[PDB]
């Protein structure tokens, strides 16, 4: 059932933007997001203090999939465990506790990627949470899809639009409620100049080109977060990306970096089925 | 500026 929204596709109602993204199949200047636009954003939130650490995504009822530089980043000294943090899933707001709406979770193990490069290039920013216990759907809480190997080779196309959503910095003021922007996948070459950093395969590009009058990015605070697109096949939403770098945000002839989902499924499945 | 969430998720 995944990838399809309680108030959007289950009752045929399209969202606002999502026409964009689909005429393209041939948070920085984003926007503020619909009430169950994206009901599987998560917010990590640390205790003590208390403070919004990344974005993530719900994959099930029990796993939470994140970039692994949220939790392991030896260069700013960060390395939480799972007593340091709670998942909080259904919010809208920012700051706000979300009586009756949201949903807080504690966690039971996080899993990081082995081979994540925290030293060179946020080569492979991926970890899998696992929660306490399994959380329940409602309207504003449901999973996206993760792609196959075909829908990510039809879909992950220079050109086609994906959608990027958090509560982070506007500018390189954080938002009142959660953001969101549509923007494009660059060709390979374009990410590969724009940039000193090595980039790997595991690893792609999106934003526009300065000439293409549009712009947005992710920005400090979004990291963790998905980065979607929704498939003209069978309507459903998948996650393509994870939030991972960029060299400011926003910046001209600069681009946002997610991690590439498909190329790691399969330490994504091993890991799922291993452990429950 | 975060909203005092239930000490019952924070134990
Ligand atoms: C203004 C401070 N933030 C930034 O410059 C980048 O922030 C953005 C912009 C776009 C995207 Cl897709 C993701 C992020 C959030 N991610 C980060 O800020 C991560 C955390 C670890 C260091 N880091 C960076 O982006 C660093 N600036 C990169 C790390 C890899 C080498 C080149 C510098």
């Amino acid at each position: 059932d995944c990838g399809l929204r309680p108030l959007f596709e289950k009752k045929s109602l399209e969202d606002k933007t999502e026409r964009e993204l689909l005429e393209s199949y041939i948070i920085v200047e984003g926007s503020d997001a619909e009430i169950g636009m994206s009901p599987w954003q998560v917010m990590l939130f640390r205790k003590s203090p208390q403070e919004l650490l990344c974005g993530a995504s719900l994959i099930s009822d029990r796993w939470v999939l994140t970039a692994a530089h949220c939790l392991l980043y030896p260069p700013w000294d960060k390395n939480f465990t799972e007593n340091d943090l709670l998942v909080r899933i259904g919010k809208h707001s920012r700051t706000r506790y979300e009586r009756n709406i949201e949903k807080i979770s504690m966690l039971e193990k996080i899993y990081i990627h082995p081979r994540y490069n925290w030293r060179e290039n946020l080569d492979r920013d991926i970890a899998l949470m696992k929660l306490k216990k399994p959380v329940a759907f409602s309207d504003y809480i449901h999973p996206v899809c993760l792609p196959d190997r075909e829908t990510a080779a039809s879909l992950l196309q220079a050109g086609y639009k994906g959608r990027v959503t958090g509560w982070g910095n506007l500018k390189e003021g954080q938002p009142s409620v959660l953001q969101v922007v549509n923007l494009p996948i660059v060709e390979r070459p374009v990410c590969k100049d724009s940039t000193r950093i090595r980039i790997t395969d595991n690893m792609f590009c999106a934003g526009y080109k300065p000439d293409e009058g549009k712009r947005g990015d992710a920005c400090e605070g979004d990291s963790g977060g998905p980065f979607v697109m929704k498939s003209p096949f069978n309507n459903r939403w998948y996650q393509m990306g994870i939030v991972s770098w960029g060299e400011g945000c926003d910046r001209d002839g600069k681009y946002g970096f997610y991690t590439h989902v498909f190329r790691l499924k399969k330490w994504i499945q091993k890991v799922i089925d291993q452990f429950g | 500026d975060f909203e005092e969430i239930p000490e019952a998720y924070l134990a």
